[PDB]
Order: structure tokens, then C-alpha cells, then sequence
DNA sequence: GGACATGCCCGGACATGCCCTATATCTGACACGTGCCTGGAGACTAGGGAGTAATCCCCTTGGCGGTTAAAACGCGGGGGACAGCGCGTACGTGCGTTTAAGCGGTGCTAGAGCTGTCTACGACCAATTGAGCGGCCTCGGCACCGGATTCTCAG
DNA sequence: CTGAGAATCCGGTGCCGAGGCCGCTCAATTGGTCGTAGACAGCTCTAGCACCGCTTAAACGCACGTACGCGCTGTCCCCCGCGTTTTAACCGCCAAGGGGATTACTCCCTAGTCTCCAGGCACGTGTCAGATATAGGGCATGTCCGGGCATGTCC
């Protein structure tokens, strides 16, 4: 890419703010989240709940983006995208291109974009204030690669940025969270955090 | 047997030809017994004195031999020698490497 | 009769001297003045040099003539005989 | 191309004709330049060998102590270059002049 | 066979006596002849300078030991006095 | 070259200074720098990351330019160019020319240039600045031949001269650090730290 | 106001006058006085013949007025007119007393 | 002792006045001391060695007739 | 007996042969002296004398005095060039000093 | 009455009336012109039997001290007193 | 494929036999075969020796082709290709196509068929008759993907078939053995070896 | 190459063998043959010595050629060459072509082949039977690079070929030896040597 | 979910580069031997120069007083030392050319050096005496004082 | 231009040191003798001069850039010059004593000569250290790979 996405939080006029599940470390989960490392584990294609968090609602026709972006800084500029075989099966949704690491499950409203100018993915759905008797508003997305994958992130681990958008597409709020993908969550979540010790 | 006056005093410097070459330089007429004796074993101990220096200066420089060189920087280095021959030209035996000061690079 | 022999003792001779000497740079008009200098020793020293040939009833300078005369200037050379 | 600053090869060949002991007066032109002095003094003169090496050693022993003096007087008055009038400074002051 | 004048073998002598490793060539041979004859002429001639002036016709132990001490240096002065004092009275002894 | 490219450290007005990553001395470490000799131990091709740091931030336009020449002054006025053997090799990412000693990897407004006049490589990308939060730009250099390769650097040494110009290539600041490109660089950055004491 | 020479001409004046004359410069008990005191430093109770003082006194004066002849001309040599120690210095490291 | 204070500052004037110095600094006044003081350790030695060496107690003018003649200044007017 | 009458009045000098011989031969410079050897010495030795002579009553003339001084010597020695080149190291007392000044001493308009 | 105490200040005189009839010399003078005789008497002897001793002669002539004078003495004065001393020697040789 | 090739070992009239060299069981040799196994264990890309022997010199024309079918019954009509990333990745020598997992090194006489019948890719050579003072010959195959490579192989046993044939395709003889193609084939060749007492 | 030069001894009616001399292995050895190996062992551009020994005079005409040829088999079709670096320093003798490996020196009427067939590089003289006083006649090779020479052999062992040849070029005698150019033929021939035992 | 399955990374260690030094070959000059001869050592002699002791006197040391010229000290200022700066030119450095210095061989003759002989010449010694030195006296050149004249400096 | 401070000159008075004279004494002269040394002749043989030829390293001429000498300017500090106070240098005068010069007596210390012998110095000789190249010997620094970790997989 000719650029590289800012990462800064930016809670903005809205107070934007990410949630995420007590999902504890059971080798199997299928999604984890360490508050520790601000670092998402889960499972190539299942769900993965993210909390969207505002202290006031923001207008109709706000969107909500994902993003992935290489987390060290010498791939930084390399886009994030399906290796060569998960690219190539045939586990389409009918809504995602097969080559996007990002898809949000159970939204027929969902767009995936391809920048013209940037050439990176990414997707979007309209924002909808928490449902009454809720607090925050969850988005479910799945990835589509485990961070492993050759050809594709190569055991490069990523950043996945949320952002809140009007209409034009202009910065209301922006949060971010470390990922990885792997097969098993719970027992790679517990290897970093003990590694934190070391 | 003769037994030389060197001998008798231990000294290396010929007694007998520092006395023939006070009687024969037209010097005084009449030469004590004791004043070649007494020439004789300065002219050793100044002897020695350059030797060792130069010595010590030849195995500064890793040499087994003493060279002109040697001698030149034997007599420039000590303060008295050069005194003693502050008028006097050694051949080969070039000067000290002294450098002023001011004239070396910032 | 050997003529303009003065112009033997070259430029670049004067300028080792020099380097010898402690000498980091030398003017273009230090050699004449360092010439006519030589000179000057020289008409000394061979003065003293062939008065003591002539008066020793020989035509040839010796090694001993030089010393000698170079001692009775003040500067003696060692190395040529005492 | 490659060129050393002015003052490192001056400084070098100092060094380097310091240490040894070679004579830097070329042979034949002392001799000739002395052979033609003594016509002046006396003729057809013949010069033994080590009279000839006699007098080149006094006149580069001279020669480079009236420089070494030389250099110290130019020094003095906070130069580098030395000139005719430091030449003629030194044999003034070493009372030959 | 034209005999001449050095004093070669004594110099080869000290210089064994203080560096017995040692040896020299014949440029410092000559240098050392050299040394040696002017030192000499330069004390027995102000020896003899020293015995006219205070009308002494004959050369004694003692203007050449204030020739020494007007010609060396201090410490030169000091150690050849000592030196030439304790041979000459071992000599006087030794007869 | 007719010319030799100044070395002076130069802040200037924006307080241009280079930083460098910790990384220790294992044998084969990838890259590690040695303050003790202002010197980058790395290895061919692989990530050499070079901080720019700024007391404040310098126009758009501005540019980094990276260029090697050799730290011994009798060599200063040859060119510093990969060997004939890896200029021939295939190993071109499609952006560098194949004899340039220096590249950035992960930047596609990378230009290489070939001086006419001097005949000097180098390499220019614009200066980015870092996000208000972050405090210094991360430039990823790769060095395409070892130190010691035949017909190329033949084991001499090189600075790198890292400078921060204009939009007309007028100068801004400069900084620079000694490069040795080896198979060991731990080993070779230890070796050269206790010479240091010989 | 009183009349008042300008920087040097007085120099000058003296200079004439000293430079006509033979007669002695330095006082003559303050120099005895010292040349006895130098003198005890290398043989105690020592005494000195008037002329033998007198002579050393004219030495010691010609000496002098040569060393600082030969620092003027250093001095003006290095287009300066006022001596300093560094000429003296200098003036003795030539003549080889150094 | 304090005595080569009476060598005074006006006395040194007027022996580099002898030798024809315009000006004077501050400096010199001390350096010439030393000088002159140089000197004579160097003359009065050889006097008293001469005179010693005669077995006399007095320094006699001819004793320093001699000692300036090695030194290699010839003063006339005080015998020989 | 023949009449007694010197040597130096047989050579016309007034420099007394008999002393300079008697100097010579007790001066241990040689055990035997030739009789010309005092005779040119004594010879040099008065030129020497009238040339420096000469020159002193010269300077004292030119001083308007009658009885040669020190003074008078010691500018006869240093105004003549092989003089003063004979004499080079040699201090004459109560002589001092040739009137001289440096060119660059002198006061500029 | 002293003891007897040599000087040459009756030649001095008389050279001095030969070439300056009406002029005198104070007694500093006449001292600094013993002092000089004395003096160029000691250098032209010295050098004189120095040259002889290097020549291998055993006997002072004129020729040696006719050298010593032109080697001390400068040019033209060197001239005018061998001429001098030429002249006065081969004078005293014909009586 | 439409169809499965023949695995029955043939040796026919010329007395054909395959051989391979008594490589060790180090970690990670190259190459090393297991005779209690049938089975070469072979890194990717590397160097293969494969000998071939014959009692009696077959005519001249006579071809060597070899052919990868999947080992397990179920696979067998699957044709064995590269995955999809190493298919993509530039490391064809300039003879082989992209998506052919056996290639012969040192050939260039090295033809490879795409069966316009079958869909079966091989490659084929001359048969050279060894050095009348030699025993055998030798021909070097690489293998293009690891036996793990997902999208490819996917961890499924592989048979190698060997077969000699006159200049028209005609069966002449007909040798195989198994393939696993592994980072560490010392390692794994002696787990296997290993496991035949379990 | 399309083909492969045999290497098979055959010393032919003129009884044609190799003989080398008895260097030993010590340090400052520029040429050392093993007989325990068959192999020689020499510096860069050093004289390597070969004798010529038949049982009988070849006729007039009659040349001597060397080649070399990598000795591992999937290298053998590989044309032995010097490196980029050496091909292109300024070593030429003036006869030899810069990428020619192996040079005659010492022989006016030496030729240089690069085979429009084969591709192959030899270097031919014309045969000489021995001098008065001698059973075998001498010729001396240059070896251009080392054995380690990357872009080069690269490390590959070589053979030389000596093959006795008519006019035709057709054969009568071959004989081969073993090469390894090295900095130290010594300290090399004794480690090769002692590892037969390993 | 635990137990493997299976690829990747890299520190260990070898492969194999290159310089780095210490060990193998010439030369004339220096270190040792030999023969000889001449200069140094032992012994005896005279004689005179130096050591020592008494004497005398002169000349060096020490003290007192005054008085005055010189040295010490203060202070104002101006001019000279000294630091900084610009420039331009003369000198340092490098390179191609040429020039003569150096080295090696060869000749011969001028002249240094050694030896033999003998005669002129200088040491030595005794008697003589007259030249030269010490002492005393005197007068004139020079020195000291003062006042007018001229020069020279600075405002 | 002019006034004032310093130097010069001119004359008068005194004083003390240079010039002259006289006694004396010892040192130069004269006359004769004898050893020796050096002047001259003559022979040897060494080395200095002259030349030729080849080589190559040094000198030389020139191009060019730039560092330093030199001229200019500003500053400030510290040395000169003059007025005032102090002190000690000098001159004169006297007293004492000590050591320097002198003379006389003695004795021992060194030249001179003889006889002998051993050390030192030409002549001869051989071998060892200086430079270069070959043998150990260190670093100089790339490539391969076993181990151990990373990470997928599933009954």
C-alpha cells in the first residue's frame, strides 16, 4: 500500500470505546480476549463477538469499519489478505470476496471494500445504537486465516482497527486490538501472558 | 716476568701509553707518577658511561650493535654528555626526532 | 677551471637540508641566501684546509688538513681522525 | 583522485630523514662546487676521498643546525614559513654575521 | 707494517666489562678514537695551562683532578673524582 | 566519484537525530546496532530498522535519503555498488535496481537514484511523520551485499549518510552510522566491542 | 599643564646618553653582597679582591648589554619593539647557552 | 637570601638601555635575574676552583681573569 | 769585546727579542725555538700595535683628546672590520659600546 | 722594591712615539694593550707549536709561525705582517 | 482423473529395479530412503537421486517417466498438484510448469506432460544406458511441495511411479516407492521406522 | 550442456597415464596431489604440474586437451566456469579467454575451446614427447578460481579430464583427476585425507 | 484436551577465506689469531723542583657617619601588543620528463710516505752588562663646576 | 612657531696620575761546544684522477589549489614618564688581622739511561647477521544443521 493506516484511539466526540466477552482459556475456546495484551485469540471462521461502546449516540448513517494492518512496522505497508489456498476454497459467503481476512457474519448489510487508492480491505456496516435493555452494540466478525498461514500473514501477528465513520467516510472515533489466529486460543493466550513474565 | 701499572691497579686503559703521550706532547717537563693513572681511569669511566648508554640505546632499538646513530642519541639524550660535547659534531649521527610543539596539527 | 658549479647544489638538496632541520616550509628566496651561506663556509674552511696543505709542503688535501681546520673553527667532526 | 592534505607528506619526509643517516647532499656537485672554490685558492689541487666525505658531512651538519635555529627563530615570531630574514636573524645572533 | 695509535683493544675490553654482548663498527670505532683523543687533549691541555700558571713545571695528580672537575659536569665531576681518587690510592698502595 | 559526500552530523533546525532498536548480541542476530562504535552489525537482505527522531516536524515534501560510501579515505572516492555476483543475481524486488547496495523494503514511493554527476546510489523515500502520539518515523533499510564480497566492498567498511531534505533535495539534516553486512552479526559487534579494548 | 615628553623620546635620550659613556651601571655593594652570597653555596667564608669584584662587575655588564642587543634585534625582527621573556629565551637558545 | 634584590629594577633598565632596548616589560625584570645569576654560578665556580686549586682563601682578579677566559670572554684590563 | 747591541735594534723593531724568545722557550710550546721564529712574531706583534695605535688616536683626535682611554680603543677595534673580526670575542673594559640605533626605533613623521 | 714583574709598556711607548709622537696612554689603556699583546702572543704560540706537533717537528722555525699569523690574522693583515715579518728576518739574517 | 495408473511392479524384460543410496537417518538429511518402509524422505526442492537398474540395456528412445498418485485408495483419482502458493511463487527453472510437483534437475532433455485424458502431470527423460564401465543410472527429482502443504497434498502419502517406456509410451517396466516430503526427514523417517513395532 | 564428457580411464594403445609430483602438505604448498584421493589440491592462478607418461610415442599431431566438469552427478550437466568477480578482474594472460577456468601457462601454441555443441570450455596444446633425461612430459595448469568461488562452483568439487586426442579430435587415451582450488592446498589435503577414516 | 504432527529459526561449529609472523639464505666487515718489534717496565742515578716553616706587610674586612643621588612607589595615559579578519600569492603536492649522480672496471702517474745521510742549527753554560723595572717627583691632561648657547621635542 | 627641558660648549680651578729620571739587578747577549733533527735525495707503491658505460633515482618544469604571510582595524592594558618619598650606595676615615707573597732549608720525585721483554699493531681469515621468501600460525568471517520451539490437528 502507498500508505499505512493510523492506529491511534481516538475516543472522539462520542466517547467510542471496544468491549469484549470473559471467554476464559479452555485450550478449545473458540475466542478469547487477553486484557492484558489488548490481544483477540480465536479460530479461523468462528465468531468473534467486539462490543461497541459510546457515551452518546452517534448520528444515522455513521458506519463502523474493520481493518487489519501488520503489527510490526517493516509490514506495515504490506496489506493484509488471504494466503493463496484459503483465497482459493470455496467458503464464500455469497456476501465476501474470497480474498478478504475480515467478514462480519449475520449483517445483510454489510459492504466489503476494496480501496482504489490504499489497496487495502476492508468492512463496514451501518452503526445501530445498542437494541433497548442493552448497553453496547456487538458486531461479529470471523477470520478468514490463521495468522500462521504461509503465503498469507506467514506467523506476522496483526492489529484489526474499528473505526466509527460519517457518511463521507471522515473519523468519528477509532480503537484497535492486537490478533491471533490460531487453533487453539486458550492454550496461546496463557504462552503469552506467562511470556510477559519473562 | 714485567707486571704492567694497569694491572697492578686493575684499570683497563694503558698506564704506559697515556704516560708516553703526556711526556711526548710538549706539555710540561717534568710528569708525576700518578697523573696518568689518574687520566687513564677517567678516560675508562667516561668510556663506560657513553658505552652504556649507547648500549642501552642500541637494544631500544632492537640492535645488537652499536651504530653512529646510537651514539648520537646516547650523547643528545643525556643532559650532562651533551654539555660535556655541546660543540661536537658526531658523523652519521643525524639529531634527536624532536618536534615542536606549535608546529604539530590541531 | 671548473665555472658555475654553485648551481650543483640544487633546490630540492637545500629543501632536504631543511626537512632535516625541522623546516615545514621554505620560501622560494630561501636558496640563494642559503648558497651564498655554503659559500661563505666553504672559502673558510678550505682557506684553513690548504694553508695547513702548503705549510706541510704537500698539494694534496688530506682528511686530517679538513678535521684539524674544522676543529680551529670551533666545529669539530669526529670521524675522520683525531 | 587522491590528495594529501598540505603538511602530512612535509611532515612525514621530516620523519622519515630524521631517523636515518644517510647524507642528502648529492657527491659530485659538493665536489665540484668545492674544486672550484679552491682554484681561487690555490691550483691544480688533488682532494683525498675522505677529505671530499669530510667536508659534506661538516656543511650538512652546519646546514641543518642553522635551519634547526632557523626554525625555532620563525616559530618564535608565530610563523611557519621561514625567510631570508630569519637566515640571516640566526647567523646574526650566532655571531658569525 | 707502519705501526699507528689506538686504543681498540682497550675500548673492546670496557665495552666487555659493561656490555659483554656487544659489538661496534667502524664508523663508531672511529667515532670512539675520535672521542677518546680530543677528550684527552682537551684535559692535558688544560692541565698544562692549569701547572704554568701556578709556575709548576711538573704534571701531578692534582691539576688534573681540578682539570676533571672544571671540564665534567656535576655529576660527571663527582662520579670521575671518585673513581680516579680510590685507583690512585689503590695504586699508591699497590706500589 | 568526482566528489565525496560530507559526513557531518547535522541536526539542523528540526533536530534531526537517528535511534536505533536493543537488540542484543545472540551470534546471528539479524540486526544490532553498537553504540559504543556508532556501528549497524547486519545481515544481507535482511530488516534494518533506522528511527528518525525530530524535535519538530519538517514541511511535506520533505524527504530521507539513504548512502553508502566506504569509511576509509583512501577509498572515499569510489562508489559503493553490489558485487558482480549478486547484481546478477535474481533477487530484485521489482523495484530496486539490481546494483544498488542500499534499499527500503515496504515502501512503494521509493526512488532510486543513479547521481550523473557524481555517480553516487541512493535511495529516497518522503518523510513521514509519526502519528501525535508516536515519537519517531521507522525507515527499514536492506543491505544486498556482505561486507565481504569479492569485487563489491571486498571488506572495507562503509558509512551509511541518512539525510533529511527538501522537496528540491536541498539539505535539512544529516547523521550517519558505520555498516558491516556479515553472516554473525552478534558474533562480529561482540569481536570488534572487546577490540575496543586492545 | 605641565610639560610632559611623549612615549619614547626620554627612551631615546637615555639611550644616547648611556650609549656615549663607560662608566658603570649597577650599583657595586648590592652586587658584592651577592656575589659573596652565591659564592658561600660552594666554599664557606670566602673572601674577594676589590679588583676581582670589579672585574666580575664588568663582565657581568658587558654580558649583559650583549645579550640585550641581540634580544632588541629578535624583537625587531618579529616587527615588535618591546622585549618579553620568550626573546631573551630565544636569544639565549641561539647562542647555544641553553 | 634577599640580596638579588638590590639588583634593582632601574639598574636593569639601564643595562638593556646599554643595549639598546626601547621598552621594557614587566617580565623581563626577573628573567634577567636569572640569567645574570646563571652566570655567575658558572664564573664564580671556576674562580673558586682556580683558587683552590692554588691554596688560597681569596678570590683573587686574576683567578677570574681565567674563569672568563675559559668561558670563552676575554676581559682585558685586569692583568695577564 | 765587540759592543753589545739587541736583536730588535738589528732587526729595527722595538718589540724586545730577547723576551719574546725567552717567552717562547719557557712557555713549553717546544723544546727548541729557531732565532727568526721571535723575530716575525715580534714583527706581527708591533704591526698589530701600531695599526690599533693608529686607529685609537684616530678616534681620540676626532674626540678632541690628547691621551688615549679605554673609550678610544674599544671604537678602534669595532670600526675596523678585521679588527673587530680578530677581536670578535673579546670584551674591553670601560669600552663600552658603537653608538647604533635600528632603523625601526627611529621616530616616523 | 717587588719582585720582578715583566710588561710591554715601554714597546708600547715607543711604537706609540713612532707612529703618534705627540700623543700619550693613560694606564687602564696601556693595561688593555698588555692585555692584547699577551693575548695574540698565547694564540700565535699555541697555534704555532700546535702546527708543529701535527708536522711531526721537533723545532720551532718561522715557517710555522708565518702560517699560524695568516691563519689568525685576516686578509690584508695577514699580508702586510708576513711582508713585514719577510723583510725583518732576512734583514737580521744579513747581519 | 478419469482413471488410476497402474502401481504393480514390473521389472519386464530388461530387468528394471530402482535403487537409492544409503543416506543416514540425521535430522534433517536431504534425502534419505527407508528400505523397510519403501519410502524416500526428502526435503523440498532438493536433490532426490533416484538409480535406476536394468539387466539388459533397453533400445535407444527408451524414456524414464515419473508420476505421483496419492497412496490412500480414497485420494487415488485425485491428481497430485502443487498447492496453490507454492503454484504462485516464482520458482520454476525456467523448464518446469508452475504447478508440476516432480521435476528433474540437470536435464535438458527434461519433457513434462499435462494427459489431456487423464489430467496427470509427469515427467519424463531419455533413458541413458550407463558407462560400459558403470552399473547404474541415476536421475535427480525434486519434489515442489512439502506432503503437509494445505490446498496441496494436505498431509496424504504419495506413491512416486516410475516407468520405463519405449519411445511411444509403451510399458516397458514399472517400478515405485512412497514419498513424504518434510522439513526433517531423519527425524520423521526414524518416527515411522519407530512406529512399525507399535 | 546437452551431454555429459565421459571420465572413464582409458589409457589406449599408446598406454597413456597421469603422474604428479610428491609435494607434501605442508603451509605455503601451492600444489599438492593426493594419491589416497586421486586428487589435487592448489591455489588460484598457482603452477599445477601434470605429467604425461604413454608406453609409446602418439604420432605427430596427436594434442592434449583438459576440461572440467563438476563431479556430483545433478551438477554434471552444469558448464564448470569461472565467477562473475574473476571473469571480470583484469587477469588475462593475454591468450586465455576470462572465463575459462582452467588455462595452459608456458605454451604459445596453447587453444582455448568453447564448444558450439556442448557448451563446454577445454583448453588444448599440442602433444610433446618427453625431454632428453625424462620418462614423461609436463604440462602446467592454471586453476582461475577457487572451488569456493560463489556465483562459480560455489563449493562443487570438480574433475579434470586430461584426454589425449588425434587432429579429429578423436580419441585416444583419457585419464581424470579430482580438483579442489583453495587458499590452503595443505591444511585441505590433510582434513580430506583424515576424514577417509571417519 | 492431551498427545502428537510437522515446519521454522538459529546457536554451535565447521568450512575455508586471508593476513601475520617467524623461520630459511648472502656479504663484507668486524672479531679473533700470529708474528714481531718497538715501546713500556724494572733498576739505579742525580739534581732540582716542590713541600714546609717563619716573616712581613699589604690589602682585604669590618665599622661609623653623612648625604645625596638613586631606588621605590603612585598614577595618568597613550601607544604598542595582540587578537581577529580578509586576501592573494607563493609554496606545497603530484606527474611526466630528463638529467646527471652513482656504481663498477680499469690506468696510470702524481705524490704521500718511508729510509739514509749529514750538516746546519738550536740547546746549554759561563761571564758580562746594559736593558728594564721599582720608586720618587712633578706638572699638565682631564675632570669637576657653572653658566651661556644650541639643539630638540611637543603642543 | 615657540617655550621649555636637555645636551653641548666654553672657561676656570684643581688634582692626581702619567711621564720622566735614577738606582739596581738579573736576564739578554756573546762566545764556544756538541748532539740531533730536519733538509734533501732517492725509492716505493697508494690512491687520486680520468674515463667509459649503463641504470635509475633524483632533479626539474609545470599545473593547480589553498594555507599562510601580511596588511588593516579595533581594543585594552601595561609600561613610560614624571612627581614625591625613602634608603642605601658611596666616599671618606680608621683599625685590625690574616693570608699572600718571599726566602731558606731539605728531601724526594721524576728525567735520563740501560736492559729486557711482552703487548699492541699490520696481515690474514673466517663467519655472522640483513633481506627475502617459505613454514608455521593465527584470525576473518560464510554456510550448514541439530536442537528446540511454534503451531496445526484429532480421535
Amino acid at each position: 500500500s502507498s500508505s499505512v493506516p493510523s492506529q491511534k484511539t481516538y475516543q472522539g466526540s462520542y466517547g467510542f470505546r471496544l468491549g469484549f466477552l470473559h471467554s476464559g482459556t479452555a485450550k478449545s475456546v473458540t475466542c478469547t480476549y487477553s486484557p492484558a495484551l489488548n490481544k483477540m485469540f480465536c479460530q479461523l471462521a468462528k465468531t468473534c463477538p467486539v462490543q461497541l461502546w459510546v457515551d452518546s449516540t452517534p448520528p444515522p448513517g455513521t458506519r463502523v469499519r474493520a481493518m487489519a494492518i501488520y503489527k510490526q512496522s517493516q509490514h506495515m505497508t504490506e496489506v493484509v489478505r488471504r494466503c493463496p489456498h484459503h483465497e482459493r476454497c470455496s467458503d464464500s459467503d455469497g456476501l465476501a470476496p474470497p480474498q478478504h481476512l475480515i467478514r462480519v457474519e449475520g449483517n445483510l448489510r454489510v459492504e466489503y471494500l476494496d480501496d482504489r487508492n490504499t489497496f487495502r480491505h476492508s468492512v463496514v456496516v451501518p452503526y445501530e445504537p445498542p437494541e433497548v435493555g442493552s448497553d453496547c452494540t456487538t458486531i461479529h466478525y470471523n477470520y478468514m486465516c490463521n495468522s500462521s498461514c504461509m503465503g498469507g500473514m506467514n506467523r506476522r501477528p496483526i492489529l484489526t482497527i474499528i473505526t466509527l465513520e460519517d457518511s463521507s467516510g471522515n473519523l468519528l472515533g477509532r480503537n484497535s486490538f492486537e490478533v491471533r489466529v490460531c487453533a487453539c486460543p486458550g492454550r496461546d493466550r496463557r504462552t503469552e501472558e506467562e511470556n510477559l513474565r519473562k | 716476568k714485567a707486571k704492567t701499572r694497569s694491572s697492578r691497579a686493575g684499570l683497563q686503559f694503558p698506564v704506559g701509553r697515556v704516560h708516553r703521550l703526556l711526556r711526548k706532547g710538549n706539555y710540561s717537563e717534568r710528569v708525576g707518577a700518578g697523573a696518568p693513572v689518574y687520566l687513564a681511569a677517567v678516560l675508562e669511566y667516561l668510556t663506560a658511561e657513553i658505552l652504556e648508554l649507547a648500549g642501552n640505546a642500541a637494544r631500544d632499538n632492537k640492535k645488537t650493535r652499536i651504530i653512529p646513530r646510537h651514539l648520537q642519541l646516547a650523547i643528545r639524550n643525556d643532559e650532562e654528555l651533551n654539555k660535556l660535547l655541546g660543540r661536537v659534531t658526531i658523523a652519521q649521527g643525524g639529531v634527536l626526532p624532536n618536534i615542536q610543539a606549535v608546529l604539530l596539527p590541531k | 677551471v671548473l665555472r658555475d658549479n654553485i648551481q650543483g647544489i640544487t633546490k630540492p638538496a637545500i629543501r632536504r637540508l631543511a626537512r632535516r632541520g625541522g623546516v615545514k616550509r621554505i620560501s622560494g628566496l630561501i636558496y640563494e641566501e642559503t648558497r651564498g651561506v655554503l659559500k661563505v663556509f666553504l672559502e673558510n674552511v678550505i682557506r684553513d684546509a690548504v694553508t695547513y696543505t702548503e705549510h706541510a709542503k704537500r698539494k694534496t688535501v688530506t682528511a686530517m688538513d679538513v678535521v684539524y681546520a674544522l676543529k680551529r673553527q670551533g666545529r669539530t667532526l669526529y670521524g675522520f681522525g683525531g | 583522485p587522491h590528495r594529501y592534505r598540505p603538511g602530512t607528506v612535509a611532515l612525514r619526509e621530516i620523519r622519515r630523514y630524521q631517523k636515518s643517516t644517510e647524507l642528502l647532499i648529492r657527491k659530485l656537485p659538493f665536489q665540484r662546487l668545492v674544486r672550484e672554490i679552491a682554484q681561487d685558492f690555490k691550483t691544480d689541487l688533488r682532494f683525498q676521498s675522505s677529505a671530499v666525505m669530510a667536508l659534506q658531512e661538516a656543511c650538512e651538519a652546519y646546514l641543518v643546525g642553522l635551519f634547526e635555529d632557523t626554525n625555532l627563530c620563525a616559530i618564535h615570531a608565530k610563523r611557519v614559513t621561514i625567510m631570508p630574514k630569519d637566515i640571516q636573524l640566526a647567523r646574526r645572533i650566532r655571531g658569525e654575521r | 707494517r707502519s705501526r699507528k695509535e689506538s686504543y681498540s683493544i682497550y675500548v673492546y675490553k670496557v665495552l666487555k666489562q659493561v656490555h659483554p654482548d656487544t659489538g661496534i663498527s667502524s664508523k663508531a670505532m672511529g667515532i670512539m678514537n675520535s672521542f677518546v683523543n680530543d677528550i684527552f687533549e682537551r684535559i692535558a691541555g688544560e692541565a698544562s695551562r692549569l701547572a704554568h700558571y701556578n709556575k709548576r713545571s711538573t704534571i701531578t695528580s692534582r691539576e688534573i683532578q681540578t682539570a676533571v672537575r672544571l671540564l665534567l659536569p656535576g655529576e660527571l665531576a663527582k662520579h670521575a673524582v671518585s673513581e680516579g681518587t680510590k685507583a690512585v690510592t689503590k695504586y699508591t698502595s699497590a706500589k
